[PDB]
C-alpha cells in the first residue's frame, strides 16, 4: 500500500488516538450482526442470538481487541503485507475456510467504526487514506497469488 | 428481504436524518468520487473536483429518492421503476459501484449520527441499500 | 427483480426440466462439492461419496424447493420462510455458497439441455437462483 | 494454477476439440446477456438491446475469438499466468476500469459454454480442473487491483 507523506502522518494521527478496547469490540460486533453469517465462524464465542448480545459478547470484546492488533501491525508494515500475514492468511483460508469477500467486509466495517467514533475528524480524505489501507490487509489476508 | 425491524429501523433512521437527507447524499457522493476515482467516469459532465454545487444538488436528488425509497420499501421497483431505466437501461452502471456508493453513504451517516448509527440500524440500512441497489441494477420491463 | 419475460422464460425452462429436477438438483450439489469443496463443511455428517444416496436424496429437496419457487415465483419471502429460518437463521450459510450452488445448477443444465439452455433462459436463471439465495440468506421475520 | 498431471492431460484434450470460431462468441456474449452492465465496455458494437441481438453480433463473435485466445495462451503456460496476461491485466485495470468480479463471472460463463457444448463429456472432475483454470486466470487479469 502506497500512501502519500500527507496520508501517511493523518493516518497515523488518527490510528495513535484509537481506543482499542472500544474501536475493535465495536467493528467485530458490528461484522456479526451487520453480515449475520459470518456468526457461524465464531460458534464458539457463546451468545450471538441478538444486537446486544452480541456487542456484549466479552469473547467477541476481546477477540476485536486482537483483529485492530493486526490491523496495527499492518500499518508499521505496509510495504510487507502479505509477508507480514502470510500466516494469517493460511488460518483463515485453509483451516477456517473463511471467503475473501468477508475481509473486505471488515475493512468497510471498520472504517464504519472510524467515523463513528471521530466523525468530522473522519474527513472524506482521511476516508480515502484508509481505504487503501483496509484494501491492502483484506489483499493480503485473501493472498491471492499466482 | 428486509424483516419488519428492518423497515422500521430505516424509516426511523432517515427521519431522524430529515432536512439532512441532501448534504449526506451530497457527502457521500464526494467520499466516493474521492475514495474510489473510477466512479467519477460515470459523471464526466460533471464539476468533480470538489463538492460543487453540481454534486449538492445531484446529492439532493439522490437523497429524495432514498427518502420515496424509505416511504414505498414494499413496493420498490414500481416506486424506483424510472431510476432503473436511467441506471440498469441507459447507464448500465456496475453494481459495483452501488456497494461503493452505499458504503459511503454508511459511512456518512455515522460521522453525523453517532448516537443513532447503532449495530442494529447500521445492518438495517445496509440491507435497504443493497435492496434499492438490487432494483436500480435490475431490467424488469 | 425479474422481468415478466424471466418469469416465462424460468416457467418454461423448469417445466422442460421436468421430472428430471432431482437428478439435476443432485448433480449440482456433486458438481459443487468437487470443484469447491470448502462448501463440504456444511454437510459434515453427511455420506459424500460421488453418487451417495444421502445426496442424491437431498438433491431432490433442493430441486423441490425450486419448483415450488418456480410456483410462487411472485412471493417467494412467503413460499420460502421455512428454508430461510433453516439457511439464514439456523445454519448461518454465507452467501458466497449460494453463488457457488447456482453456478453448478446452471452448468448442469446446460450439459444436460443444450438446445434449451438458451442465453435469455441462462439469463433468466441466474436472476431467479439469485433471487431465491436472497430469500434464504436474508431474516426477514 | 496447480492442476495434476492428469487434470492438466484432460484440460487440454478437452480444449483442443474446443470449437474456436463460436465457443468464445458463446461466452463473451452470454456474459453480455446474463450480466447486461457488462454492455457498458461494449457501446461501440452497437446493438446488444436483446439476446438474440448480442448472440447475432459479428463484433461479439470475433471478440469471442481473442478472449479464447488468451484462455489458450494461459492453458500454455499455467505456471506463469500473471506474465502472460501483464499486458491485459494493465489494458482491463488501469485503462477500462473493469471491476475483478467481472473477471470472474466470465470465467464461469466459459465453464457453463464448455459444459453446454460437451454434456457429458464435461464431468464434475473435467468442471473442478476448468474451475481452477478460469480462477487462475481471472486472478492475472486483476493483478494490477493487487
Ligand atoms: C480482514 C481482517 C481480519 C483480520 C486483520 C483478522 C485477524 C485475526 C487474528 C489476528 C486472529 C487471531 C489468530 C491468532 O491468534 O493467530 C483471527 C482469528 C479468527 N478470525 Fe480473523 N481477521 C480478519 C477477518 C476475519 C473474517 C472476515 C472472518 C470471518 C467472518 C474471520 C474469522 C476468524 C476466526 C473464526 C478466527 C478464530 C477465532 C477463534 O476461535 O479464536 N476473520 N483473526
Ligand atoms: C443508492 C443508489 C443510487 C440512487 C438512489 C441514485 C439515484 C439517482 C437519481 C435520483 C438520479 C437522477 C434522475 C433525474 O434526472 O431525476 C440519478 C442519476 C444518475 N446516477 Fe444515480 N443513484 C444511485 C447510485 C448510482 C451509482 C452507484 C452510480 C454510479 C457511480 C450512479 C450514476 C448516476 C448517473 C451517471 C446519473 C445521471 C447524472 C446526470 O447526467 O445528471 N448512480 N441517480
Ligand atoms: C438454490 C439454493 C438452495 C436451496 C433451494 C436449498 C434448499 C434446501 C432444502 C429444501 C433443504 C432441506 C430442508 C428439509 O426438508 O430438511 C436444505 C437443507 C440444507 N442446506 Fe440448502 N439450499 C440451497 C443452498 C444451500 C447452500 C449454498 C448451502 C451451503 C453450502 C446449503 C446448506 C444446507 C444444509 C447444511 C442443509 C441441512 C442439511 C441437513 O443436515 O439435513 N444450502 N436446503
Ligand atoms: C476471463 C477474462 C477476460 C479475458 C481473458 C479477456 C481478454 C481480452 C482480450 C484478449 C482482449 C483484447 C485486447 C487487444 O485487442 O489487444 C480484451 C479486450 C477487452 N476486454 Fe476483456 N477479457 C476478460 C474479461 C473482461 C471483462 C469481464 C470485461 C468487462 C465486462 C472486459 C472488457 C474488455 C474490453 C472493453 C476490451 C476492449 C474491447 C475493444 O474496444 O476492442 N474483458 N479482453
Ligand atoms: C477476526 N475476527
Ligand atoms: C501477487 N499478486
Ligand atoms: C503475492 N503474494
Ligand atoms: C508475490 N510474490
Ligand atoms: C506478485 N507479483
Ligand atoms: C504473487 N504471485
Ligand atoms: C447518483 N449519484
Ligand atoms: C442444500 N443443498
Ligand atoms: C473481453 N471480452
Ligand atoms: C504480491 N505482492
Ligand atoms: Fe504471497
Ligand atoms: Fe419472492
Ligand atoms: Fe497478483
Amino acid at each position: 500500500v502506497h500512501l502519500t507523506p500527507e496520508e501517511k502522518t493523518a493516518v497515523n494521527a488518527l490510528w495513535g488516538k484509537v481506543n482499542v478496547d472500544a474501536v475493535g469490540g465495536e467493528a467485530l460486533g458490528r461484522l456479526l450482526v451487520v453480515y449475520p453469517w459470518t456468526q457461524r465462524f465464531f460458534e464458539s464465542f457463546g451468545d450471538l442470538s441478538s444486537p446486544d448480545a452480541v456487542m456484549g459478547n466479552p469473547k467477541v470484546k476481546a477477540h476485536g481487541k486482537k483483529v485492530l492488533g493486526a490491523f496495527s501491525d499492518g500499518l508499521a508494515h505496509l510495504d510487507n503485507l502479505k509477508g507480514t500475514f502470510s500466516q494469517l492468511s493460511e488460518l483463515h483460508c485453509d483451516k477456517l475456510h473463511v471467503d475473501p469477500e468477508n475481509f473486505r467486509l471488515l475493512g468497510n466495517v471498520l472504517v464504519c467504526v472510524l467515523a463513528r467514533n471521530f466523525g468530522k475528524e473522519f474527513t472524506p480524505q482521511m476516508q480515502a487514506a484508509y481505504q487503501k489501507v483496509v484494501a491492502g490487509v483484506a489483499n493480503a489476508l485473501a493472498h491471492k497469488y499466482h | 428481504v428486509l424483516s419488519p425491524a428492518d423497515k422500521t429501523n430505516v424509516k426511523a433512521a432517515w427521519g431522524k436524518v430529515g432536512a439532512h437527507a441532501g448534504e449526506y447524499g451530497a457527502e457521500a457522493l464526494e467520499r466516493m468520487f474521492l475514495s474510489f476515482p473510477t466512479t467519477k467516469t460515470y459523471f464526466p459532465h460533471f464539476d468533480l473536483s470538489h463538492g460543487s454545487a453540481q454534486v449538492k444538488g445531484h446529492g439532493k436528488k439522490v437523497a429524495d429518492a432514498l427518502t420515496n425509497a424509505v416511504a414505498h420499501v414494499d413496493d420498490m421497483p414500481n416506486a424506483l421503476s424510472a431510476l432503473s431505466d436511467l441506471h440498469a437501461h441507459k447507464l448500465r452502471v456496475d453494481p459495483v459501484n452501488f456497494k461503493l456508493l452505499s458504503h459511503c453513504l454508511l459511512v456518512t451517516l455515522a460521522a453525523h449520527l453517532p448516537a443513532e448509527f447503532t449495530p442494529a440500524v447500521h445492518a438495517s440500512l445496509d440491507k435497504f441499500l443493497a435492496s434499492v441497489s438490487t432494483v436500480l441494477t435490475s431490467k424488469y420491463r
